[PDB]
């Protein structure tokens, strides 16, 4: 149909992507809940014990243990016909804005919960630094994304692991009071 | 332990200088 | 609001991942295990009460052939003995020195077996095929993805 | 069968325990256990 | 006196349980941890 | 009252660490085992009785 | 660096850091800055790195930090226990009442 | 809402941020607990 209403087929894009956040998502944020928390579910304060042998920890801490020590960084080589030092101008400085702690932190957050639920994910974003920018008084910096199985939904219909071929992405924030109002303050808002 | 023969010095050094002392080493 | 370069800033990882109804499926590898782990839990949520709320070995009598001195049976280490009332006016008392105790706890053969079983079928599923220490870490399939 | 299954407990007539079903609750208070005798009509079984 | 009180004895649940309460326990006390020089269990942590 | 440098002068150390309901959730080792390591400790005293 | 994180003071705050951080997961030291006039670091100053027991409770810093050093945060509110004494010698310090 | 009273401004940042220093600050003490101390919780004598 013809409804060139904005918010309209903004809303009829997620609401058509989240039936699917739905059924998968579901289970997702569960599993991150067998773990990082209980594994009892759906009742509380009940007057009978309830105990934890609690196995499967000590496999996922082996796992992350083991993909914290292959760090696993990026690399641009130069191409088929580019000249050699094509790549280190580049690099040069993906390596400047990715040593900072953020960098570092999204991933591994993201792999944590790409183990334990299958997902997980950070984003890229930019401002402005006036000392020590990597360039052109500006920078580009990794955030993290907590809980992603549910703050990211892209149907779009993306028939591909890394979302390049989707055209939505739409993602949600929590945040406290102060947080919303020093949001509401970077992005001029009411 | 060590850590404690840390601050035996940090307890010594700082005694010296008021008892103990009489040094000074000059160049030329 | 135009945002930088010319994709979508968000990357995401996954674990294993795949499409059947056509529809979207991914899964760490927690998922699995929650059957079996939950068991393992539950069975030892029962034993548990088994130990608790349970009585302990004591002896069955009848007051009439303890009383009198139920003051040995408290636990008492001061007696050489234990006496037991021989009589009783109206009969030739029965006294057969109590042959009968409670039963102790046990934790059935059932919550015995499959607690084992439970645990095992986990640790099962709880291997990405990990290999020799130093080699193929059972999670390159999880580097490369 | 493990879930739904019957828990071991002990086989009783209303009447042996009758008086005291107070110590067989899983009192840790009492020194022993015991059990009725007798029965108005009758030489009480009470057979442990 | 065919008849002597009958010694203690640790029921078999808390015989099981313990030993069961205490591996459950050392299971989940391992960070994966590694052969000895090596791989500490805490790389995990050394690294956050 | 203008302290130092440009930053908050406090670094925190944690284990396991990430989040959930967008709450923030971390732990050491010791909590996986407090479950089981009651039962012993209980079980324990029980039979001391 | 190395000179003014040579004290045991350095030391110490790393280590019960670390000794919660295994236990309860988290831990936290801070640093601070004051004037010595014998031996200085630099600038008649030194800094050093102070001692922070139960962070887990005595820090907290919701302003909805979301990363692990927060280094994104703007509040990091601490909070202090301490005896008699040790309150008049604070009060010492800051000019308080 | 606009309110520049000072301590209100960070009081109301402070007890906005221990509403979580509550759910697991709760959980976190307390390890600190079954060990350095006794692992028995509760009750005492």
């Amino acid at each position: 149909e013809n409804r060139l209403e904005s918010i309209l087929s903004r809303f009829d894009a997620d609401w058509t992507a989240s039936d699917e956040a739905r059924r998968e998502a579901k289970n997702d944020l569960f599993f991150s809940r067998v773990s990082q928390w209980d594994d009892w579910l759906s009742q509380y304060t009940t007057l009978q014990y309830r105990g934890q042998f609690d196995v499967v920890r000590p496999v996922v801490r082996k796992l992350v243990s083991e993909m914290r020590q292959n760090p696993i960084d990026v690399l641009y080589r130069p191409k088929d016909g580019a000249r050699p030092d094509a790549a280190d101008v580049l690099m040069g400085m993906y390596r400047t804005d990715m040593r900072h702690n953020t960098a570092k932190i999204a991933v591994n957050i993201a792999v944590r919960e790409q183990i334990e639920a299958g997902v997980g994910a950070w984003r890229l974003v930019t401002d402005y630094e006036d000392q020590s920018p990597t360039s052109n008084n500006q920078v580009i910096r990794r955030e993290p994304i907590h809980s992603a199985c549910s703050h990211v939904i892209w149907d779009s219909n993306s028939k591909l692991m890394d979302k390049s071929d989707a055209r939505h992405c739409t993602v949600i924030h929590s945040m406290s009071q102060n947080g919303w109002e020093d949001f509401a303050e970077k992005y001029d808002l009411d | 332990n060590q850590l404690n023969m840390r601050a035996d010095l940090e307890t010594y050094v700082f005694q010296d200088n008021l008892a103990t002392a009489m040094r000074r080493d000059g160049e030329i | 609001q135009l945002i930088a370069g010319e994709h979508i800033p968000i990357v995401p990882v996954f674990g294993e991942w795949g499409f059947v109804e056509d529809k979207e499926v991914y899964e760490g590898v927690v998922r699995l295990t929650k059957d079996g782990q939950r068991l393992r839990n539950m069975i030892m949520s029962f034993n548990a009460d088994i130990v608790a709320r349970t009585p302990k070995k004591k002896p069955f009598f009848w007051p009439e052939q303890i009383a009198g001195f139920e003051h040995m049976y408290d636990g008492n280490d001061d007696y050489p003995y234990y006496l037991l009332n021989r009589t009783d006016e109206n009969s030739g008392d029965l006294p057969t020195q109590p042959l009968a105790y409670y039963e102790n706890p046990e934790v059935p053969q059932a919550n015995a077996y499959m607690l084992e079983a439970a645990t095992s079928a986990v640790k099962e599923v709880a291997t990405l095929g990990v290999d020799t220490e130093a080699v193929n870490g059972g999670q390159v399939a999880f580097d490369t993805v």
